[PDB]
RNA sequence: AUCGCUUCUCGGCCUUUUGGCUAAGAUCAAGUGUAGUAUCUGUUCUUUUAAUAUCGUCCUCUACCGAGGACAAUAUUAAGGAUUUUUGGAGCAGGGAGGCAUCGACCUGGUAUUGCAGUACCUCCAGGAACGGUGC
RNA sequence: AGGGUUUCCUUGAUGAUGUCAUACUUAUCCUGUCCCUU
């Protein structure tokens, strides 16, 4: 019916999980049939997705920037934070 | 509630004059002067926006009815 | 009683009102089905292929201009699953242990090559690896 | 012979309210036409 399930989360900050187990967090700006994704201001995490880990929240973080991810290698997505206003 | 209407302005001053006359009270973010394009001159008034409301307040107290222009000005929220 | 204002009844004006004629001018009747118009109710836009039609150059004719032909893609519509998008070619599969196999530079000595090139690598002889990668 | 102060912004202009369906009355459409009980 609605097709909205992806379009809803568009412009939002999104936590995307890759098939190797990486975590890509960026601004979800576009998708397609294959679920190839366009992620603005995107960083990569490896060790953790923090839920306020008292030791530290961030280890092996890398700044990537503007990322196009191929859908083949995507597993899943959740909402990480609201859209930046800019 | 950041934009003010400032009327009763003496005729000669431009945005540079206004910046110089009001900066002693605090930093300014914007200065608008409505123009009449047929004459190319302003209409006698302008709006000056301060960074801080406290500074805008001090300016009202010391500049209303002030010297050089030598006349009383009107200041209020523009809208 | 008289003068004035206001209810209420009534009389007179009310043709101010029926603006011709002929054979009373003549005659005396309906149902169904479709199409069009109007009104009311409910809900939508902006910011690849098929069919049809027809500025540049060359040639010819006539007096730079005009006409005729040929050549170079363009426009519209649809996607009810058949290669460039929306009815899928993807899927599933990694821990085990605290020596073994294979390859590659590599480090020491010594030794050879003196030629005009676009490159898995590049002499050889002996010694050395508490070296690096991968798999179990 | 003599003198003085209050503007919401502020153009040279190639998409907006519709559309569809149903119900009620003709310059069209066809008529010369009928039922029902003892």
């Amino acid at each position: 019916g609605k097709s909205s399930k992806m379009l809803q989360h568009i412009d939002y900050r999104m936590r995307c999980i890759l098939q190797d187990g990486r975590i890509f967090i960026g601004t979800f700006k576009a998708f397609d049939k294959h679920m190839n994704l366009i992620l603005c201001d995107c960083d990569e995490f490896r060790k953790i997705k923090p839920k306020n880990s008292k030791q530290a929240e961030r280890e092996e973080k890398r700044v990537l920037g503007l990322v196009l991810l191929r859908g083949e290698n995507l597993v899943s997505m959740t909402v990480e934070g609201p859209p930046p206003k800019d | 509630k950041r934009v003010l209407y400032v009327g009763g302005l003496a005729e000669e001053v431009d945005d540079k004059v206004l910046h110089a006359a009001f900066i002693p009270f605090g930093d300014i973010t914007d200065i608008q002067i409505p123009l009449d394009y047929e004459t190319e001159k302003h209409r006698g008034f302008a709006f000056v926006e301060f960074e801080l409301a406290e500074d805008a307040a001090a300016a009202i107290d010391n500049m209303n009815e002030s010297e050089l222009f030598g006349r009383t000005i009107r200041v209020n929220l523009a809208k």
